[PDB]
């Protein structure tokens, strides 16, 4: 079974199970909540497709990971160079991030979606988050307690403090889904565009951020203890206004 | 049923800034004014209410409470000017420049004999929503916390009297109330204490990692 | 003619008030409303969200991920006691939850809570655990014999999510004080009945989820200040 | 009986206010209205008027008639670059225009602009010039290769007046700050494609008109003070 | 759509004249009054709004803000007279002549205890429109700037107390607001600074020809 | 226009008075009424109760 929309599709879709995000469908923006035209050239119709990302390593004592959207996809696909030269835009997301699971080992993880960050960086003086840390890319932030870029703008890597400044577990206030093993082996969450401004920058401003926090780490006494995660993100409602040169 | 709302949660008169004006014994020019810019995230009692939301949309109500105290020669029979400047517009810092004597800025006068100063304000944000947390950066690269989009204006009190002046304390306390309360997207509450504006710090002043969470020894006796 | 008299009580300072006073600048046209989710008119939607409970908030597990999860062991030697927590939202560890800190901003509160606890370990583990509620009248009895006495449902680890039972609001009046009551309200208790049954060569260590959520009926009247956060040090101008 | 209470907020000093107070001398009859043109109810008519743009506002051409006209040359040796100006009305040299200084009296502004550029020289000269618009996302690319990339129309000198193309308002929200943005909004660029073709014994030096006008849709909210003129010296009493 | 109008552009409370009255230690007769005649073209912040039109037709609103400051023996418990004289009528300069005690002039009184002085005014011009720029000359040959047709009246403040007098500063600031705003025939804005009333000068005080226009070096980089 | 005059007698201190002044906190919902006896609207019910007379209230 597969979701029919484009020519390229991914396997292991199963049954789409998620709690309804306050009763919201990923709406294709019409000319009602916009200006007069704001449409110079229409993009690809078959742009709504699944994109497979490189699998990251699973550690025995997992702390957690996070990817910012649409920062994670910047050189991926055809839409990579388009949104950079196009002035401002909005996009929805179809998240499908999971790993291979069998009926033997244990491991439970909770996925959240919060588009804000406020982390401590400096001491007493003006505190400010790092520019390179806000834009890591496809690899993201490999959360390990170590020194990076000497002592300087550096957001603290704590999972229970939630980075932004909130209590753990209570972070499930936004669209949230708990993934076990016997009930579900795949994760799917509906994600629309939610922002104060209709169109914002992609180079500096971050639209969304995927939250990956494990409640039960991979603790198995067997031959192997590594299970890589497959990341599949399908962009929704890709609409941009701005004509510019391809090579610069 | 009806009282359980954001209209009652944010609709309370709370003090935001302690503006204290002191009169100097001798001054070359009129330079006696309190320097204060607009802010919503100030005190812990009011900020935690805004920390619980991403974006808000509500009109503001400002109540001014000035305190008059006599010290010498029964000084207190004076009228003060409280002018509001629209957001984005440049603000000077003198007696009578371009802003203090213009018909573009909102001006109000108060003297003891009438009722306490109380007025309403319109929409302040340039966009559809008021900015509580500005993710990333705008058109600039480094600045984080206070943005050009999140602008409300400026409040400054100015002296009128020229030669007949003496040392008197004018404690002008500003109270804030909410109107047309409509907000979306709830957030979890803040765990630690605040140190600076628009900033939630963890590693500051070298204090131990002690949270507001009360610890229990065996979780079986309670 | 014109009634000219100053009414006693009116024309003075007041904290909470409603005014129909003219605006300072009514000529400005505000930005039009667009479709944005998360819109809340009542406070019931915030309480509707399932908040995770830190059941093991000891000094040993305070700086770890194990504070929200329940410690379980497969061996049959230790006492069958797991935890003993209160039912009040303004008490530990239910004070740290989403519904708890919102209740701290109110003087009067009433309502029921939803309880569901699902397995966190592997798929090949089944264990029957009993959920029990105890009246606040007398001191909490903590024995193995007091398992099937008063509101008792045994949950077996199968495939479905844990279906919640009757955890009602017990009071003669509609409103009760928000002050931390360690003996005022009931208690939530869970006990080991069976030990974690696992086949040969299977990890013995496993955990359990701990969720709580607000029900349909909630009525809160007057608002107040929080008792968890205090600021008196350096403040920004 | 009569409600005698002083309402908090009312009965004090206010800047902008509406009053239904009685007149000082209402017995006087004013002079009757006569038919006089130029009558304005909205601010759209002032923006409708075509304002000439000083494209060459350098220190060399500041005290001459050549500041509003475009410098053109028939020779094919110099680079094809003419000018690079912003799209913001609160920026040079669009700040000196009729629509620019009116926008200085407002905090929030939105709308499109009309662009038409006609030949100023002789009748026997035809030259194809390209008009291009560039997105504000990245720094302005200024090369001959970036001519036919994104909103490009070549205008040949014929008989008709220059027909304007799509120069739209690009923003996610309806309102944006009036502060001088050198990288916030787009850019207007024009390039030499062909050189002034002239028969033998014909003056090589020629110029070009530079007009700008406001479109149909304009919405401005709150008013402010200007940042071009300041007075602090000697004033009349 | 509706806010974009001349009603909002000219409808702002702006200070026009700084009337400062100082009490002399000893005087032979009541001669303590500020000499000021009617004017619309005064400050650069307000004049540039009138410079943008040829002829205007709108009623005026005048708000008086007097400042009271104590110096010696708690002086401040006094009532002052603010009289308006109709345009064209001769105005005397004494205590009680023909105008100050007549039932033809508009008179208002203010004392501390009531609300701030605020009143409305009718039509002031003799013709259909208010004169901003008077082209050429009228019935006289030389005079340019202030004309007999462009007359609004006169505002003067007078002392009441006779023997019980001491040195006190009365800063009576006058604010102006527009009503019934209907104007025609737009004009381009002024380039340089103003020096005198009803006059826009270029060659004055021997200052260089430096305009408000900001210069750019190459108009290709920007 | 607006009648602005201070009426003599009104706008001063008074002992017994009736006011339609706005409440300090009207958002709070009070507890619902339940059936409780002894309810009195008039003072006739207190006088209706038979009171015993101390006919012999001497010092002895």
């Amino acid at each position: 079974i597969q979701i029919t929309r484009g020519d390229s599709t991914i396997t292991s879709q199963d049954v789409a199970n998620a709690i309804v995000a306050y009763g919201v469908w990923p709406h294709y923006l019409s000319s009602k909540d916009a200006s007069a035209i704001d449409k110079p050239s229409q993009p690809d119709t078959s742009s709504n497709r699944f994109y497979t990302l490189r699998s990251v390593t699973w550690s025995s004592s997992s702390k957690g990971w996070w990817w910012k959207l649409p920062d994670a996809l910047k050189d991926m696909g055809i839409f990579g160079e388009n949104m950079f030269y196009h002035y401002l835009g909005r996009s929805g997301y179809t998240i499908h991030v999971q790993c291979n699971a069998s009926k033997f080992h244990q491991g439970t993880l909770i996925v959240a979606l919060i588009p804000e960050h406020q982390i401590a960086s400096a001491l007493h003086g003006n505190v400010n988050v790092g520019y390179n840390y806000t834009h890591p890319g496809e690899t993201g932030r490999e959360v390990k307690a170590e020194t990076r870029l000497n002592p300087d703008l550096q957001p603290t890597e704590e999972y229970w403090l939630n980075f932004d400044g909130t209590l753990l577990g209570n972070i499930t206030i936004f669209p949230h889904q708990f993934i076990n093993l016997r009930s579900n082996n795949s994760a799917t969450i509906i994600a629309p565009y939610v922002n104060a401004v209709p169109m914002d920058s992609m180079r500096s401003h971050n639209n969304w951020s995927l939250v990956i926090i494990p409640i039960c780490p991979l603790e198995t006494s067997s031959a192997i203890n590594t299970i890589p995660i497959t990341i599949s993100i399908s962009p929704m409602c890709a609409e941009f206004s701005g004509a510019r040169a391809k090579r610069q | 049923r009806d009282e359980m709302s954001l209209e009652s949660f944010l609709g309370r008169s709370g003090c935001i800034h302690e503006s204290k004006l002191e009169v100097t014994l001798a001054n070359y020019n009129k330079e006696n004014f309190t320097v204060w810019a607009i802010n919503l995230q100030e005190m812990a009692q009011i900020r935690r209410k805004f920390e619980l939301f991403t974006y808000t949309r509500f009109d503001s109500e400002i109540t001014l409470v000035p305190c008059i105290s006599a010290l010498s020669q029964d000084i207190g029979h004076i009228t003060m000017q409280y002018m509001y400047v629209p957001p984005g517009a440049p603000v000077p810092n003198s007696r009578d420049d371009y802003a203090w004597q213009s018909g573009t800025n909102a001006s109000v006068f108060w003297q003891h004999g009438q009722a306490y100063p109380r007025f309403s304000l319109p929409f302040l944000s340039v966009a559809s929503a008021y900015y509580m947390f500005y993710d990333g950066y705008d058109e600039q690269d480094q600045n984080y916390g206070t943005a050009n989009t999140n602008n409300m204006g400026s409040l400054c009190s100015r002296i009128v009297t020229e030669k007949h002046i003496h040392k008197v304390h004018i404690m002008t306390r500003i109270y804030h109330k909410a109107k047309h309360v409509k907000a979306w997207c709830p957030r979890p509450p803040r765990a630690l204490e605040y140190t600076r504006a628009h900033r939630t710090n963890f590693k500051i002043e070298d204090r131990s990692i002690q949270t507001a969470i009360v610890t229990r020894p065996i979780i079986t006796t309670a | 003619g014109l009634p000219v008299f100053i009414t006693p009580g009116s024309g003075q300072f007041l904290t909470t008030d409603d005014f129909q006073s003219p605006c300072a600048l009514p000529w400005y046209h505000p930005t039009k409303e667009i479709s944005i989710p998360g819109e809340v008119k009542n406070l019931v939607e915030i309480c509707q969200v399932d908040s995770l409970v830190p059941i093991n908030n000891t000094d040993t597990y305070i700086n770890s991920e194990n504070m929200y999860s329940v410690v379980l062991q497969s061996s049959i030697n230790a006492p069958d006691k797991i935890f003993s927590i209160r039912t009040d939202v303004a008490s530990q560890p239910l004070a740290t939850t989403l519904i708890g800190e919102i209740s701290s901003y109110f003087t009067h509160w009433t309502g029921s809570l939803r309880f569901s606890f699902m397995f966190c370990g592997t798929a090949n583990t089944t264990v029957k655990l009993l959920l029990a509620y105890t009246p606040p009248g007398i001191a909490e009895p903590t024995t193995r014999k007091d398992a099937m006495l008063g509101t008792h449902v045994i949950w077996d680890v199968g495939l479905q999510s844990t279906i919640s039972m009757v955890v009602p609001w017990i009071s003669a009046s509609h409103y009760r004080n928000t002050s931390p009551g360690r003996s005022t309200s009931g208690y939530i208790t869970c006990w080991y009945q069976t030990r974690l049954v696992i086949p040969p060569q299977t990890p013995p260590t496993a955990r359990l989820l701990c969720f709580v959520s607000g029900c349909k009926d909630f009525c809160l009247r007057m608002a107040r200040d929080t008792n968890l956060h205090l600021q008196s040090g350096a403040i920004a101008q």
